[PDB]
């Protein structure tokens, strides 16, 4: 946990990375006037409501995040992040910046991965949102605690494959408007998982709006037309 | 006692703690130190094994002076010996200040014994690797000599040894009769014993380190004068030869 | 993987192998080396397998000056044809996921060569059973069904204590955590129905010379190796716990 | 619910506002010159303290500049505070300009004046 | 799980890459004096003295990977008479890969004529001695001959309790098992970094028959060359 | 001068106490029901970073509570804020109430922060 | 074989009555660069061998200034060296600040030993893995004090520790009488010769890889950098 | 001859037989894992250069800040674990700005490096608190700044102690880059020459091409203050090389 | 440490619900090598133990096993001398605390209860080991007259009338129960003779005034007194006649 490998790798952070790799594919796109998140779903939920398994959440109104890995540590980090957002809104009385909360989460992960009395978080928080001036944002922390801004990131199951596919696909022409960003995110998710449908958990957030969990009916119709475009 | 010899808080199936025994035997590893409690006073003798000529004379001194009256001869690890010497100095000074008179040797002996035993109790801290002979003489208390085994025993001795040649030294001492004589002859006798116990084949060389406390030095632990040490060394060499 | 020292490829037909095991400490290997030195068992070959980390050194059993200047690889085998006695000698730690190939290779070797009885000296952990190890004798045995009934009745007459049959995942499969190699080797032998016996001892890590003496005495009691001062310790049993006293420490 | 005594006294030409707030764990001794916190130093007495005797207060700079001068200054300023506070770890937010024996004695008597232990 | 472990096994395994551009080296060309240099100091001494006269054409390199060291395993032959071979192996070969390296070098069809001279350096602490390790000479060296070497060693052999493991032991065991004359030289040095004292202690070997005619004397050229590799990678701030 | 505005508030239920040391601008704030200096962090507005730079002086590094409160208070006010949050666990919602609690006092007594 | 079980921690006693961790710490000094310390009747010269690498990468300041009459040289771990130097500076400064008296070297060495003994005794700690050659000049006179990684310390006439320092030790032992009755320049030259014998045959004493700190009867401890060591190098025979 | 596998690397306080703390060396290996960062100090100031190597074009180079500005007169380049360097950077900024606020004096870069070391070494020393500093920081800092003494470049490894250096290359190309530094350096080097040489060596030891996007460079000068070269200035300099 | 084994770790229970460390502490008490007895008479309480002096250089006066905690409360020690002295000092501290706080003398029952609580602490916390020694407290109580309480490292403190501890504890207890069943007057001389002859017959050796040490506390003189060698010799003559 606090010991380095001969090559200079902390074992705990690498194990957390493996846990993240076993997690779902959190996919996001930094669109202008619109930020789109997307996370692979294990369907199931035959007797369980989708409300409690919502991997994509809203830290306040101007920030929404998704994770990939263990869901318990994800829940606790989400709780801490939203508490920090509320505390900032109370004291400073300003909308919390995506950079601010991303740095807070990265610092928390760094603290938990440094001390040997506690294990690192086994998740990678993919954070999106709009700042005070309305600039779209896209960030991705790691168990180590390295927060990095991205144009369109994708972390989780087969992270590298989806990331390179999206890099090949991501272009300003594809980032224009918002429907196009939705198509990009859905395409990345479908590339990850061929089944699609219920597995595609889609969330969108606009410039001056809150996080809108896109309804499954909207998700499937976008998939259908995406299929139509391919033919 | 395999498996039960890694911690000082673990009892072996037989019922003994092996760390303390290893501390005693590591004390054995060092060169022998001898103390004698004669009627006049207490005389110390240590086989100061010289390592290299580079070290200046007096370095790695084994005979510490806890106070004006109380001295100490040590064995085993010298770092632990110095730490215990500092602790005994602090205790003696504290008693001298709070009560106003010099500490009886028994009080220092059992206090340091309790401290070392406390160290032997716990698994975290390791037992002290040094055994020392808290010896002193007082016009009222009398010539007293206490050995503090790392285990934590405070036994009053008339003469004892600690180190590699402890057994042979004890045999020779018990051949000697340590009652009713001046320390002037005890210095010669202890030098003689040190010479016999010394092994030239294994130990390349050694230096005689003799200190005494008694009426001759007005109950003060002071290194023996150079002339007396030379006379004792000459007598020991003459006795050893042939 | 037996490679003869010379070129005659001595046959081990109708012999009894004496193999050690990587047990708690080095009880099995120490006892094996001790009996090798005592019985003056000459080297006959070199069991070169890809399972142990390689190591080299002079002859552990120096004896004569000429014999002193030799080479001892990780896996070498000595034998004494006078008593139809052969003995392998392990002196190396294992490579990950290579012990079972060793088990298979040595089982095939003994089956093909003709070595009938393989004796596996080893040692298990001190706690062993549910406080039964503290109450009962550390020594045990574990002999495969294929073992000759004569040896079985000899052991029964010796009035020894059989293996506790430690509870494992189904329900009482013999488990020897200290030996490690011992369990898999025994299972391989049982599959091959090769006569062998595991002679272990509940001990803990540390100095294990007395444990080796006890185990060799156990083996002497069974097979009358020497005489059921006593055992001639190898010259290898030197500087096995330290490298001298640093003068500045004391 | 803590007890704090503050005595603003002008010694050596500088208005040192010595503050002493008593916590169970760490008593805070704020010798603030220029009306600011300044360097913060933690003095932790040795737990062993030989045979229940004078301990060794580990000198540790928490904020500001690391200097043996300031380390010794804090040592001498809070040694008696720790000793008379039941061998309690005591923090010192010293922010003085000149560090000399006369100043140290003046601040020592000022703290004694503003004692809460 | 198993697939990931298999991928790691490939990553760790030794891969033989030809330098002239699955046949083993000795399988490709036979040798007569294969010189093995293990460690930075051994290869440095080899380059200084033995690889001073002649083409010494690169023939192969056994690239591998392990958590400790990925350096190089380049093999050389004189190219004036390819009968004599050489190896400058600086990368540390792990235990699970030493036998793979042996298979890549020799395989299963040895010539049984090479005088395998192994050059390696160990630390003084490894030397099992009756007295304290500090009393030993800093650069002293030892030798380990095989059964059929028959050539007198230039230095005293190792003591009984002392042993050698790792790749030099692997090659020596291979030679002993297959009856190949050889000798394993141990340069017990307190400094494992590139220091010219270690190679000065390695010097006595070029005098003996093992690696005798390969060096074209010229101590001045070799001595000057030794000062070339004295400059090495900057150390850390741990020790001063 | 230094105004030692010591006060207490019945945050939630436990009577958590407070301490203030104004100095000039280096405000010091302590929080905790029990009189202990468990944690301490100093934060002040920085011209190089949007978030005021803060460092955990002493205490458990995996707390991120004192540091965050110090940063927020240093943004609200000017200069240093030595926050010393010393609640054992308090989950995380209770910390928000304390932040509200101190906030109300600053409105009531701007001078006695 | 057996020592592997009794060397994991510093609080474990081996069946041989040894603590191998202290031995490993004592070897950590050897892991460092070589240093030489010798004294005369009036001066105490501390000569250190700077790592013979590109000084651009790192200025290896082996010789450190502690007080106006105490200075030390580093052989071993740098963290422990820095901690010990800071501690000694605190004690010397406290002495001169409270009692207005120079701190005697012997008292400082005793304090160092007492401080360094604690890690050996305590669990989860490690002995300070650095060897100090304390060149000081108190009222008694010049003093070269050898501080081993173990709390044990030696008062030495001439000493040298670090890598391949045995040659320096031999040279010093062969010329103690000369050291005792030598002046500043001759004593410095003797120390430099010892260091050179520490160096291989090919390598020689250059201004880049030599640093010397001298404390004397009327001389405060002054560290002479590469430019300031040439005067002693000049006039010193190569052989 | 029975050798038993024994390991001492797990314990951070455990010494190897020769006296080596293997955990610290593993931290140095982690340092080597990071990207190259070369800084050069001259009489006219200190030049700091480091590669902002990126994974995929989607990575935003603006996010990567290898060179920071601790104070107007203090800069720092890093290589290794940036998250680890975050705490040390915050500590250094706190020290500098607190010193300015209280004593109205610019804290010397040497003292800032000292304090960072106190924070750095806390992983081993003391660590009294349960959840206190546990592991050494796997990041190396090139604290380049100009103070009363003048241009001062410092370097710290996970060992936790700073050393005043003149030309250091830290990262994947720790060596080779240092050989180029040794070949190109003298006390008479001017700031322009130092920048040109640093960028040339960056190109030599880089796998990508030298463009202003993937490179970052700054100079701390006596008369001026910390000045991180902008996109246009960086493009001009690389065009010069 | 993480000592998994039940036999070498106090906290972990044995598979049969037993604490092997406590049993090994008892074995340590046996390893002490000496034996002690205690008898509660109708007029006093006695404690008799042998004083085997190794060799002659050791001062016989210094070596002792009869200790007094409170002026009325005596004690006899069995086991390692260091552990015995530590427990004696702790009992003295407890007596001083009781005197200071409650204001009156510590009852023997309460003293043994406190020592048993300390033993419970030792045998429950894995950090330390149970003290390898058994202590028997004697004293005069205003309500119950003579009182004999034996405290043991397990934490068992039941009061006795006649008890023994050491290597020969079993045979001594058997003989003592045999004597108790007779139930004679148990006068001072009677009880002292019973104890001394029990020890002599269990050790199967003749006793000398210097070979043993005897301490007694009586109702007439509540202050604990250690009988001098003269009194022991007189009692031995009494047994002889």
């Amino acid at each position: 946990i606090t010991v380095f490998s001969p090559d200079g790798h902390l074992f705990q952070v690498e194990y957390a990375q493996e846990a993240v790799k076993k997690g779902s594919t959190a996919v996001g796109v930094r669109g202008r006037d619109i930020v789109v998140l997307g996370v692979e779903k294990k369907s199931v939920a035959k007797l369980q409501d989708e409300r409690t398994v919502r991997k994509i959440c809203a830290l306040d109104d101007n920030v929404c995040m998704a994770f990939a890995g263990l869901t318990a540590d994800a829940r606790i980090v989400i709780n801490r992040a939203r508490v920090e957002c509320q505390s900032h809104r109370l004291t400073v009385e300003d909308p919390v910046t995506v950079e601010y909360i991303t740095r807070y989460i990265a610092s928390l992960k760094q603290r938990y991965t440094q001390s040997n009395g506690r294990r690192p978080f086994g998740i990678s928080a993919l954070i999106v949102g709009f700042d005070f001036d309305g600039t779209p944002r896209l960030y991705q922390t790691d168990p180590s605690g390295t927060y990095h801004a991205w144009k369109a990131n994708a972390i989780g199951r087969g992270a590298k494959s989806v990331r390179e596919f999206l890099e090949k696909n991501y272009t300003d022409e594809a980032i224009e408007t918002d429907d196009l960003t939705i198509k990009l995110v859905i395409k990345a998710l479908l590339e990850v998982v061929q089944s699609g449908g219920k597995n595609i958990e889609l969330a969108v957030m606009r410039r001056d709006q809150s996080l809108k969990i896109l309804n499954p009916e909207e998700i499937e119709k976008y998939v259908a037309e995406i299929e139509k475009e391919k033919e | 006692g395999t498996g039960y010899d890694l911690s000082a808080s673990t009892f072996s199936p037989d019922g003994r703690v092996f760390q303390v025994e290893y501390a005693m035997k590591a004390v054995e590893n060092s060169s022998t130190a001898i103390g004698i409690r004669c009627k006049d006073g207490v005389v110390f003798g240590v086989e100061k094994l010289v390592l290299s000529k580079l070290y200046e004379e007096g370095s790695n001194k084994r005979l510490f002076n806890v106070d004006r009256h109380v001295g100490m001869a040590v064995a085993g690890l010298l770092a632990d010996a110095r730490s215990l010497a500092d602790i005994a100095r602090e205790e003696a000074s504290n008693f001298r200040s709070n009560f106003g008179y010099n500490i009886p040797l028994k009080h220092l002996a059992d206090r340091v014994a309790m401290y070392v035993h406390a160290y032997t109790l716990y698994s975290a801290v390791r037992p002290f690797g040094c055994s020392f002979m808290l010896g002193s003489y007082s016009v009222n208390d009398g010539a007293q000599l206490y050995m503090i085994d790392p285990s934590g025993v405070s036994y009053g001795y008339w003469g004892c040894a600690i180190g590699k040649a402890r057994q042979a030294a004890k045999t020779e001492i018990e051949k000697l009769q340590m009652k009713e004589m001046t320390c002037r002859d005890i210095v010669k006798e202890v030098a003689k014993i040190i010479y016999i116990v010394h092994d030239e084949v294994k130990d390349k060389a050694f230096e005689l380190e003799l200190s005494w406390v008694g009426e001759l030095t007005n109950g003060r632990h002071e290194i023996v004068p150079k002339d007396i040490r030379e006379e004792a060394e000459k007598y020991a060499k003459e006795s050893l030869k042939e | 993987m037996f490679v003869p020292c010379g070129e005659s490829a001595p046959d081990l037909a109708g012999f009894t192998l004496l193999m050690p095991a990587v047990s708690v400490g080095n009880v099995g290997q120490l006892a094996m080396d001790l009996i090798i030195s005592t019985l003056n068992m000459s080297k006959i070959g070199y069991f070169y397998t890809d399972c142990l980390v390689p190591m080299v050194g002079n002859n552990p059993y120096a004896t004569t000056e000429g014999n002193s200047t030799e080479l001892s690889i990780n896996a070498e085998v000595y034998s004494l044809p006078s008593r139809k006695l052969v003995a392998l000698q392990l002196r190396s730690i294992f490579i990950k996921y290579k012990s079972k190939p060793f088990c298979e290779k040595l089982l095939s070797w003994v089956k093909s060569s003709g070595c009938a009885r393989v004796i596996v000296l080893s040692s298990s952990h001190s706690y062993q059973r549910n406080d039964l190890q503290l109450r009962s004798t550390p020594f045990r045995y574990l002999l495969t069904p294929s073992m000759q009934k004569s040896v079985q009745n000899k052991i029964k007459s010796l009035n020894w204590e059989e293996m506790e049959k430690s509870r494992c995942i189904p329900e009482f499969c013999i488990r020897i955590p200290g030996g490690g190699i011992t369990k898999t080797l025994y299972d391989e032998s049982c599959s091959k129905e090769i006569q062998m016996a595991v002679l272990l001892k509940f001990v803990s890590e540390g100095d294990n010379i007395p444990d080796a003496l006890g185990l060799v005495e156990y083996l002497n009691e069974w097979l009358q190796i020497l005489k059921p001062s006593r055992w001639k310790i190898p010259s290898s049993w030197r500087l096995l716990f330290g490298s001298g006293l640093p003068p500045a420490l004391f | 619910l803590v007890i704090s005594k503050q005595k603003t006294e002008v010694v050596c030409g500088v208005p040192t506002q010595v503050v002493c707030t008593a916590f169970s764990s760490h008593i805070l001794v704020v010798v603030t010159q220029f009306g600011k916190m300044g360097t913060l130093v933690s003095l932790e007495p040795s737990s062993v303290a030989s045979d229940v005797s004078k301990p060794v207060l580990t000198t540790k700079v928490l904020l500001g500049q690391d200097e043996p001068l300031i380390h010794v200054f804090a040592k001498n300023l809070v040694a008696f505070v720790s000793q008379e506070a039941g061998n309690r770890a005591v923090l010192l937010a010293v922010a003085v300009k000149d560090k000399s024996m006369e100043g140290l004695k003046a601040l020592r008597e000022v703290i004694r004046v503003c004692q809460v232990w | 799980d198993r697939e990931v472990r298999l991928q790691l096994a490939r990553k760790r395994e030794v891969r033989l890459l030809r330098r002239q551009t699955e046949v083993s080296l000795l399988e490709k060309y036979p040798c007569s004096k294969f010189i093995i240099a293990i460690g930075n100091n051994a290869v440095a001494f080899l380059s200084s003295f033995v690889m001073n006269s002649g083409v010494w054409e690169e023939v192969g390199c056994a690239k591998l990977w392990n958590e400790w060291c990925r350096a190089f395993c380049v093999f050389y032959h004189l190219k004036s008479n390819p009968s004599v071979f050489l190896c400058q192996c600086s990368c540390y070969v792990a235990e699970d890969q030493q036998y793979q390296w042996l298979e890549k070098v020799f395989g299963s069809c040895p010539r049984k004529n090479m005088q395998i001279t192994i050059l390696t350096c160990r630390h003084v602490t490894d030397y099992k001695t009756s007295e304290s390790t500090g009393s030993l000479p800093s650069p002293f060296l030892r030798a380990l001959k095989t059964q059929n070497f028959k050539d007198s060693a230039c230095c005293p052999l190792l003591e009984q309790p002392n042993i050698v493991h790792d790749l030099p032991a692997a090659v020596l065991s291979y030679c002993q098992v297959w009856k190949i004359p050889a000798i394993l030289y141990l340069c017990y040095t307190d400094v494992m970094k590139l220091d010219l004292i270690t190679v000065e202690a390695f010097k006595p070997i070029l005098s003996t028959r093992s690696l005798k005619g390969l060096v074209k004397n010229i101590p001045q050229s070799t001595e000057i060359l030794k000062k070339l590799m004295t400059t090495n990678e900057i150390q850390s701030n741990i020790y001063t | 001068d230094v105004s030692l505005h010591n006060f207490s508030a019945r945050l939630w239920e436990q009577l958590v106490h407070f301490h203030v040391m104004r100095l000039t601008d280096s405000l010091f704030l302590w929080v905790g029901a029990t009189p202990h200096l468990r944690n301490l962090a100093v934060a002040m507005c920085s011209r190089y970073d949007s978030i005021p730079v803060s460092t955990s002086l002493l205490g458990d590094t995996s707390d991120t509570t004192s540091t965050g409160l110090a940063q927020r208070l240093a943004r609200k006010t000017n200069k240093q804020v030595f926050v010393s949050y010393n609640l054992q666990n308090t989950d995380s919602n209770f910390a928000l109430l304390v932040e509200n609690r101190i906030k109300e006092e600053m409105e009531a007594f701007p001078e006695k922060f | 074989m057996f020592r592997n079980q009794y060397d994991n921690d510093v609080t474990v006693w081996s069946p041989q009555g040894r603590i191998h961790q202290i031995e490993y710490a004592m070897e950590a000094v050897k892991q460092g660069s070589a240093t030489v310390g010798l004294k005369s009747k009036t001066h105490a010269v501390l000569v250190a061998l700077k790592r013979a690498q590109s000084e651009l990468a790192a200025h290896q300041k082996k010789i450190l200034h502690v007080d106006n009459h105490i200075g030390i040289s580093i052989a071993g771990l740098t963290a422990d060296a820095r901690l010990l130097c800071n501690f000694m500076r605190q004690e010397c400064l406290d002495s001169r600040f409270v009692f207005d008296r120079p701190l005697p070297v012997s008292r400082l060495v005793s304090l160092i030993g007492s401080k360094t003994q604690i890690p050996t005794q305590r669990y989860g700690r490690r002995p300070y893995g650095v060897g100090l050659l304390i060149a000081g000049y108190d009222d008694m006179g010049p003093h070269i004090f050898q501080t081993c990684p173990s709390a044990n310390y030696f008062d030495c006439r001439a000493m040298s520790i670090g890598a391949r320092s045995q040659s320096a030790r031999t040279y010093l032992e062969r010329h103690m009488s000369e050291f005792m009755e030598c002046n500043l320049n001759e004593l410095v030259k003797h120390g430099l010769r010892a260091l050179r014998e520490t160096l291989p045959a090919e390598q020689d004493l250059t201004t880049k890889n030599v640093s010397i700190g001298i404390v004397g009867k009327d001389l405060e401890f002054t560290i002479y950098d590469d430019d300031d060591v040439s005067p002693f190098l000049e006039g010193l025979e190569e052989r | 001859m029975f050798l038993t596998r024994s390991e001492y690397d797990r314990g951070v306080n455990t010494f190897s037989p020769e006296g080596r703390l293997f955990q610290v060396e593993y931290a140095i290996e982690a340092i080597k894992l990071g990207s190259t960062a070369i800084g050069i100090q001259t009489s006219e100031g200190v030049c700091l250069a480091v590669e902002k190597r990126i994974t995929s074009p989607l990575m935003e180079p603006s996010s990567i800040e290898k060179i920071v500005e601790i104070d107007a007169h203090i800069g720092c380049a890093m290589s290794g674990l940036i998250a680890d360097a975050k705490t040390l950077i915050d500590k250094a900024r706190v020290e500098t700005q607190n010193h300015w606020f209280t004593y109205n004096e610019t804290m010397t870069v040497e003292s800032v490096t000292q304090a960072v070391s106190n924070l750095a070494l806390q992983f081993g020393e003391e660590d009294a608190d349960p959840g206190a500093m546990s592991r050494p920081f796997g990041v190396a800092l090139l604290f380049g700044g100009v103070d009363e003494k003048g241009p001062q470049l410092f370097h710290m490894d996970p060992s936790g102690t700073f050393v005043q250096c003149d030309a250091r290359a830290i990262g994947s190309a720790s060596e080779g880059a240092q050989s180029s530094l040794q070949e190109v350096y003298h006390k008479s080097m001017t700031l322009k020459e130092a920048i040109k040489s640093s960028l040339i060596i960056l190109k030599q030891v880089m796998e990508e091409k030298l463009n202003a996007t993937n490179i970052e460079l700054a100079t701390v000068q006596p008369g001026q203050n910390f000045h991180m070269f902008t996109k246009e200035e960086l493009e001009e300099v690389i065009k010069d090389i | 440490g993480s000592s998994a084994g039940f036999d070498r770790h106090i906290t972990i229970f044995s598979p049969e619900g037993r604490l092997y460390q406590v049993e090994y502490a008892f074995k340590a008490i046996n390893q002490g090598g000496l034996t002690s007895v205690a008898v509660r008479g109708k007029d006093c309480a006695v404690i008799v133990t042998q004083k085997k002096v190794p060799d002659k250089l050791l001062d016989s006066s210094t070596v002792t096993h009869l200790f007094k905690i409170t002026e009325n409360i005596g004690c006899v020690m069995t086991g390692m001398t260091a552990d015995s002295r530590s427990q004696v000092q702790r009992a003295r501290y407890e007596a001083a605390n009781w005197k200071y706080k409650y204001g009156y003398e510590i009852p023997v029952d309460m003293l043994c209860k406190r020592i048993a609580d300390i033993s419970q602490v030792y045998t429950q916390n894995a950090e330390m080991r149970p003290l390898g020694c058994c202590m028997i407290l004697i004293g005069i109580d205003e309500e119950q007259g003579p009182q004999v309480y034996k405290c043991d490292p397990a934490g068992y403190y039941c009061g006795f009338k006649a008890t023994a501890a050491g290597v020969k504890q079993t045979e001594s207890t058997s003989f003592l129960e045999k004597k108790v069943k007779k139930k004679f007057d148990w006068t001072f001389e009677q009880t002292v003779e019973t104890a001394i002859t029990c020890l002599s017959t269990v050790l199967s050796i003749d006793f000398k005034p210097s070979e043993i040490e005897v301490g007694v506390v009586t109702v007439e003189n509540p202050k604990f007194r250690i009988l001098t060698e003269a009194e022991i010799d007189a009692h031995l003559v009494a047994l002889a006649e």
